[PDB]
RNA sequence: GAUAAGGGAAGUCGGCAAAAUAGAUCCGUAACUUCGGGAUAAGGAUUGGCUCUAAGGAUCGG
RNA sequence: UAUCUGGUUGAUCCUGCCAGUAGUCAUAUGCUUGUCUCAAAGAUUAAGCCAUGCAUGUCUAAGUAUAAGCAAUUUAUACAGUGAAACUGCGAAUGGCUCAUUAAAUCAGUUAUCGUUUAUUUGAUAGUAUACUUGGAUAACCGUGGUAAUUCUAGAGCUAAUACAUGCUUAAAAUCCCGACUGUUUGGAAGGGAUGUAUUUAUUAGAUAAAAAUUUGAUGAUUCAUAAUAACUUUUCGAAUCGCAUGGCCUUGUGCUGGCGAUGGUUCAUUCAAAUUUCUGCCCUAUCAACUUUCGAUGGUAGGAUAGUGGCCUACCAUGGUUUCAACGGGUAACGGGGAAUAAGGGUUCGAUUCCGGAGAGGGAGCCUGAGAAACGGCUACC
RNA sequence: CCCGUCGCUACUACCGAUUGAAUGGCUUAGUGAGGCCUCCGGAUUGGUUUAGGGAACCGA
C-alpha cells in the first residue's frame, strides 16, 4: 500500500532506518484522480471515519468567479493552456489545483451587457443602468479577451478531492504574469 | 457438486475472488472475500446434473410436475402487499380479510394470522402529531429563548450607552 | 493498539479510589462521560467501597437496575458512569442525598447535603464561544453546553446551573479575592482565596492561594475551580475538615487529644 | 531578487486586489503578531515578499517550545541551522561534559542572518523533513 | 557454404571444426602487482524513425 | 560491623595475584524433610513443530415470529404468553501470551495539534419555502438435488423490516435578484423565482491610542468561531420505526388533540481514544573516519495524496545535510522503563517475567468490513 | 642455581590446496503471483418506462 510515513526515508543524518513496524492503515495514499475533460465522471472514496471523497476524473463545466465585480457563473472549460508544476498536465490536459485553463465568456458577457450595457471584445432599467455607468470601464487587456471568446482562469477547487473543478478569472498582475510566461 | 455461476463463459472451472452478493458463496463474516473454484455457464458432458425450467407446458402430464399443485406456505404480510395482491381499496378494513393457518393439536384447534406491517393506527397517528407538536413546541421554545437573550442584549447595551457618557 | 482499550487494571486505576490489591486483577473501567477517567468515580466505587450499600458488583447491578440512583436529576443506569467532581448523587429510596467534592486529604469526600442544596451544583466554565445560527454558548467542567448565557461570562468563571432546566441561576467572576478549591495536583483538595494570579502566556498561568490558616500556596490555573464570592462564603457545603491541611505532627497530636 | 521569480504566480491566499478600485494602487498586504511578545519587523509591513511558512505573513503559528542558539550555516534557501550549545551531567563523576545538538529552523526574508548570529528561534507546526522551527529573533554577532 | 527439435562434449588423444561474444554511450570492475598494470577484467542497461528543446561561435555598431 | 586471614623466603619488609569469607526476586543439581501462612513456575537452548479438547458471542415490555415449536383459552379473527432457527443491530480491533526484530529506534520525564479523525457516553441542536403513511426484493421455511469430502451450496414456490430505494404534511413575516407597466428627477409597482442544514469555490464584517474643525466574541497569536453575498452539488438529512398507558374537547366521530419510554439522525462540545509531535537522556567497538546525495539525500515553488502537517510522492530548481562534543558502519549471549541484588559514602551487576509503552502471532506483502485492523482463534497471493 | 637445540607424550590455537561449506542481513540486473485504482466490456435484470409484431432509451 502506498504510505505517507517518514520512517521509510533515512535520517537526516544520512542513517537508513531499520525496519520498525509492517505499515499501518493510518497512513495510507491512494492514487491520482488525473482529471481530464470529458463526460462528467466522478467516483466517491470512502475514507477514515467512514467520510466521503469525490475523485473527478473527467468534467466538462465549473463555476468560475470575477472578483472585481464579484459575481460567479457556471461555464464549460476548454482546455488547459499553462500548469506550473508539470508541463506534461499542460499536454495532456489534466485539471489539478492552481492550473490555467480557458473558459467559455458568454455567461460573463451576458451578464456584463445586462448589468452595464457596454458590449465586449470591441424606463428603470436604463435608470439602473445609468447609475451603474462609469465603473463599466474594465481593464483592456481582460476586455480584449472577450473578443476570442475565452477566459483566462486558474482552478481554485481540488478536482480529486472534492470532484469540482472550480476557479477565478486572472485579473490584474497576475493576469499580466501568466500572459507574459505562455508567449515568452 | 461445484455450481454454475452466470456470466463466467467457460465449459471448464475457474477461480474467482467471490464476496457478498455473488451467486455460489455465503460469506461466514462480515466483509469476508474467499477465492473459489466455479464452474463456467456453457453446458457441457462435465455434469452431473441439469436444472430446468417449463417455460411452455407440452403435449402429456408428467407424474409429480404438471398435474398436480402445491399452495404456498405463506400470505402476504405488508399492508400494501395485501392491498396490491388481492381484495381491497385504500379506504378498505385489510383486519378482517387476511388468510389463517388453522393448526389441529390433537383436539382443539386455533388460528394463527401474520402482524400487519406498515398499518395505520391510532398509535401510528399519535405518535405522528406527538413529533410535530414536540417540533413546533421546541421551535417556538428556541425562538423566545433567543428572543430573551435579545432583551438582555438590549438591556447591558443601554447600560454601556449610558456608561460611555457618564465616563 | 488497533482501538480504544476496554479494561483497566487494578494497580493502574487511579489512587484516590483507594482500591485494595488484592481482591482481583481488574478495576472498574469508567465509561466515557462528562468526566476524564482519572479524575472521575464510578457509581461501583461510590456505592460499594465508600457507601458500603452493595457487597459487590451483582448487587450494585441489581440496586442500579431498579432506577434509583439519579446523578444531577437524571436516573442513571450505566454501573461504571464516570462521576465526578461537584456532583449530585440521589437516592430517594433511602431519602439521601451525597456531593462529590474532593475533601483535603486527596480524595472523594462522601458529603452529604440535603435536598435543597442537592437541587443545584456548580460548572466551572471552560469555554465560551459562538455556535451555530450565531448562538452563543458556555461549556462547563463537567461538558455540560449552556446555551444564551450571561454575556459578562468568560472562562474561569463558575456558574451555579438550575439543574432542572440547565440554565444558569447565577455565576462568580474570576477575580481576585474568591474562594477557590483546588481540582488538581498534590495540593488536592485545599480550599482558600487567591491571592494573586501570575500569567504565564503561551504557557501556563500560577495562582497563588492564601489558606484559611494564613497558608500560602501555588497551583496551576488548570486546578483552580473558584466555590465562593469571598473567604467564608462558599456557594456549596465544604467536607468535613473544611478543607485546611494540616501537617503530620498536628494531625496526630489532634488525634490523640481526640481519641483520649 | 524578485518575488515572482517562480513558475507559478506567488501570492498571498485569499489577499484579493480589485483593480476597479480607487487610485490608492497598493497591493493589499496580509500580516499577523506571533504574540509572546515578539515585535513584527516592519520588513514585512513595507515589504514585498511572499512566504506561506512566515510567522508574520504566512499561515504558521508559533506554539510549543523557543529556543536559542547560533547560526551556523546559510547556504541553504530560505533555511537556516542553528547550533545548540549545554552540559550534560554525569553522576558518578559529579562532573560536566559539554554536548550539542543542531535544529534545523526556517528564516523568513522579513530577517536577514549570517553564520555567526545568535538568534531564538519558536516552535511551529513541520514544514519539512527537518525543519519544525521557525526564528522569532536575531541578535547580531 | 548454410540450417536444424530435445540434450549440450556423452564425440575425440585432445572442444579439432563450427558456434557464441563483438561498434558506440552509460554503470560496475576481483586476486595479485615490479604500483606502471591486471582492465575492454568479470558483470549489466541503452541504441530506429519522427517532431522539438537547450548549450558550444564570428563580424560590424560607443 | 566503614573488619580482613593463608600462600613466594633460611628469616624480613613490600608489589602483586591465587585462595579463603558473606549475600543474591539467582538458576540448576545432590542429600534430607514434621507443621502453618504466602507463592514463582517452557525466559535462557528452538518467535522450533504441533495430535486432541476448549478459549466470542449476544434479546429486552420496546426491530423482524404462520417453527406444520410448547402452553392456555383470553381484553382479542391481525397479533398479544413462552419460544428454537434465521434476517437486522452490536461485539469479535478488548483480553491473554511472548520479547524475535529494534541502539536516537522503542522507552522515560516534558511539550504541541491555531496540524487532524474520533464508534460509544454525556450536553446541546432541525416549522424552511399517496400523508389515515410509498415501492420491490430477500432470509428462515417447504420440497427437487450435486460432491467421498468443508461453517459448499444451486434450481423452484412464499413472505418481513430501525436491511435497501424513494417521498409529503406547517407558523409569522422579512430580505435579495429579474422585472412588464408606471411615476417621470429616479420613486411606485403586477408577476416570477431563493431562503433550514451539509459540500466546493470566489468576495466582504469579524473594529478597539487618549479631545478639537450604532453593534461587533475568544486567543499570547490566526485567513479562528460566527455572519453575509454570488453561485455550485450523479443532493447528505429536516423520524413512512417500536413498547406501555390511555387522558382532554363535545357543533352524536375510528374526529382533533396528548403522557412516560426504545432506537435513530445533522452539527457543535465533552469523554474514551488514535495519529503525528518539542527538549534532554541509551551498552561495547577506530583491527569502523568520513557518511548521505544514480534511483530523495537537505531545502524552495507548484501540485498530487492523506483525516490532516510534512520529500509522504511527483515536476522544476539549487547543493545542500551529519561528523573526533565520535557521525556512519559493526556487535549486542539488547524488548525499554517503573524497578532488583549488593552496598558507610561514591558505586558495580541485573531487569524475558504480576504495572506502563511498543512490536509479533512460521516469514514477507496486499486488502474487505468497520469509528477503530494493514487484524491473522478475518481474507488474498508467494515461500 | 641454571639456559638452549635434539628425543617422547598430551592438549590448544594458527597457517593451509579445496575458485571449501552453511546461515542471516543489504543490494545491481531480469522475471514477476496477487490485491487496489483506472479503462473499456456487457453474462442477466429492473423499468425514466414508451409501444400495436413490439421497434426506441434509462438504471443496476
Ligand atoms: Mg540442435
Ligand atoms: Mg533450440
Ligand atoms: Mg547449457
Ligand atoms: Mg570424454
Ligand atoms: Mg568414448
Ligand atoms: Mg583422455
Ligand atoms: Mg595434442
Ligand atoms: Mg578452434
Ligand atoms: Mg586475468
Ligand atoms: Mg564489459
Ligand atoms: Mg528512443
Ligand atoms: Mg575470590
Ligand atoms: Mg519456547
Ligand atoms: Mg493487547
Ligand atoms: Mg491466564
Ligand atoms: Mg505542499
Ligand atoms: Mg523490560
Ligand atoms: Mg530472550
Ligand atoms: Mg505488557
Ligand atoms: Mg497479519
Ligand atoms: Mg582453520
Amino acid at each position: 500500500g502506498i504510505s505517507r510515513d517518514s520512517r521509510h526515508k533515512r535520517s537526516a543524518t544520512g542513517a537508513k532506518r531499520a525496519q520498525f513496524r509492517k505499515k499501518r492503515k493510518f497512513e495510507l495514499g491512494r492514487q491520482p484522480a488525473n482529471t481530464k475533460i470529458g463526460p462528467k465522471r466522478i467516483h466517491s472514496v470512502r475514507t477514515r471515519g467512514g467520510n466521503q471523497k469525490f475523485r473527478a476524473l473527467r468534467v466538462e463545466t465549473g463555476n468560475f468567479s470575477w472578483g472585481s465585480e464579484g459575481v460567479s457563473r457556471k461555464t464549460r472549460i476548454a482546455g488547459v493552456v499553462y500548469h506550473p508544476s508539470n508541463n506534461e498536465l499542460v499536454r495532456t490536459n489534466t485539471l489539478t489545483k492552481s492550473a490555467v485553463v480557458q473558459i467559455d465568456a458568454t455567461p460573463f458577457r451576458q451578464w456584463y451587457e445586462n448589468h452595464y450595457g457596454a458590449t465586449l471584445g470591441k424606463r428603470k432599467v436604463e435608470r439602473k443602468l445609468a447609475a451603474r455607468s462609469g465603473a463599466a470601464a474594465i481593464e483592456s487587456a481582460v476586455d480584449s479577451q472577450f473578443g476570442s471568446g475565452r477566459l483566462y482562469a486558474v482552478i481554485s477547487s481540488r478536482p480529486g478531492q472534492s470532484g469540482r473543478c472550480d476557479g477565478y478569472i486572472l485579473e490584474g498582475e497576475e493576469l499580466a504574469f501568466y500572459l507574459r510566461r505562455l508567449t515568452a | 457438486g461445484f455450481p454454475m455461476k452466470q456470466g463466467v463463459m467457460h465449459p471448464t472451472r475457474v477461480r474467482l475472488l467471490l464476496s457478498k452478493g455473488h451467486s455460489c458463496y455465503r460469506p461466514r463474516r462480515t466483509g469476508e472475500r474467499k477465492r473459489k473454484s466455479v464452474r463456467g455457464c456453457i453446458v457441457a458432458q462435465d455434469l452431473s446434473v441439469l436444472a430446468l425450467s417449463i417455460v411452455k407446458q407440452g403435449d402429456n402430464e408428467i407424474e409429480g410436475l404438471t398435474d398436480t399443485t402445491v399452495p404456498k406456505r405463506l400470505g402476504p404480510k405488508r399492508a400494501n402487499h395485501i392491498r396490491k395482491f388481492f381484495g381491497l381499496t385504500k379506504e378498505d378494513d385489510v383486519r378482517d380479510f387476511v388468510v389463517r393457518r388453522e393448526v389441529t393439536k390433537g383436539d382443539k384447534t386455533y388460528t394463527k394470522a401474520p402482524k400487519i406491517q406498515r398499518l395505520v393506527t391510532p398509535q401510528t397517528l399519535q405518535r405522528k402529531r406527538a413529533l410535530k407538536a414536540k417540533k413546533v413546541k421546541n421551535a417556538q421554545q428556541q425562538r423566545d429563548a433567543a428572543a430573551e437573550y435579545a432583551q438582555l442584549l438590549a438591556k447591558r447595551l443601554h447600560e454601556r450607552k449610558e456608561e460611555r457618557a457618564e465616563i | 493498539a488497533r482501538g480504544p482499550k476496554k479494561h483497566l487494571k487494578r494497580l493502574a486505576a487511579p489512587s484516590h479510589w483507594m482500591l485494595d490489591k488484592l481482591s482481583g486483577t481488574y478495576a472498574p473501567r469508567p465509561s466515557a462521560g462528562p468526566h476524564k477517567l482519572r479524575e472521575s468515580l464510578p457509581l461501583v466505587v461510590f456505592l460499594r467501597n465508600r457507601l458500603k450499600y452493595a457487597l459487590n458488583g451483582r448487587e450494585v447491578k441489581a440496586i442500579m437496575m431498579q432506577q434509583h440512583v439519579q446523578v444531577d436529576g437524571k436516573v442513571r443506569t450505566d454501573t461504571t458512569y464516570p462521576a465526578g467532581f461537584m456532583d449530585v448523587i440521589t437516592l430517594e429510596a433511602t431519602n439521601e442525598h451525597f456531593r462529590l467534592v474532593y475533601d483535603v486529604k486527596g480524595k472523594f469526600a462522601v458529603h452529604r447535603i440535603s435536598a435543597e442544596e442537592a437541587a443545584y451544583k456548580l460548572g466551572k466554565v471552560k469555554k465560551v464561544q459562538l455556535g451555530k445560527k450565531g448562538v452563543p454558548y458556555v461549556v462547563t467542567h463537567d461538558g455540560r453546553t449552556i446555551r444564551y448565557p450571561d454575556p459578562l461570562i468568560r472562562a474561569n468563571d463558575t456558574v451555579k446551573i438550575d439543574l432542572a432546566t440547565g440554565k444558569i441561576d447565577d455565576f462568580i467572576k474570576f477575580d481576585t479575592g474568591r474562594l477557590v478549591m483546588v481540582t488538581g495536583g498534590r495540593n488536592l483538595g485545599r480550599v482558600g482565596v487567591i491571592v494573586h494570579r501570575e500569567k504565564h502566556e503561551g504557557g501556563f498561568d500560577l495562582v497563588h492561594i492564601k489558606d484559611a490558616l494564613e497558608n500560602t500556596f501555588v497551583t496551576r490555573l488548570s486546578n483552580v475551580f473558584v466555590i465562593g464570592t469571598e473567604a467564608g462564603k462558599p456557594w456549596v457545603s465544604l467536607p468535613k475538615g473544611k478543607g485546611i491541611k494540616l501537617s503530620i505532627s498536628e494531625e496526630r497530636d489532634r488525634r490523640r487529644a481526640q481519641q483520649g | 531578487l524578485t518575488v515572482q521569480s517562480e513558475r507559478a504566480f506567488q501570492k498571498q491566499p485569499h489577499i484579493f486586489t480589485n483593480p476597479k478600485a480607487k487610485a490608492n494602487k497598493k497591493t493589499k498586504r496580509w500580516y499577523k503578531d506571533v504574540g509572546l511578545g515578539f515585535k513584527t519587523p516592519k520588513a514585512a509591513i513595507e515589504g514585498s515578499y511572499i512566504d506561506k511558512k512566515c510567522p508574520f505573513a504566512g499561515t504558521v503559528s508559533i506554539r510549543g517550545k523557543i529556543l536559542t542558539g547560533t547560526v551556523v550555516s546559510t547556504k541553504m534557501h530560505r533555511t537556516i541551522i542553528i547550533r545548540r550549545d549545554y552540559l550534560h551531567y554525569v553522576p558518578k563523576y559529579n562532573r560536566y561534559e559539554k554536548r550539542h545538538k543542531n535544529v534545523a529552523a526556517h528564516v523568513s526574508p522579513a530577517f536577514r542572518v549570517e553564520e555567526g548570529d545568535v538568534v531564538t528561534v519558536g516552535q511551529c507546526r513541520p514544514i519539512s523533513k527537518t525543519v519544525r522551527f521557525n526564528v522569532l529573533k536575531v541578535s547580531a554577532g
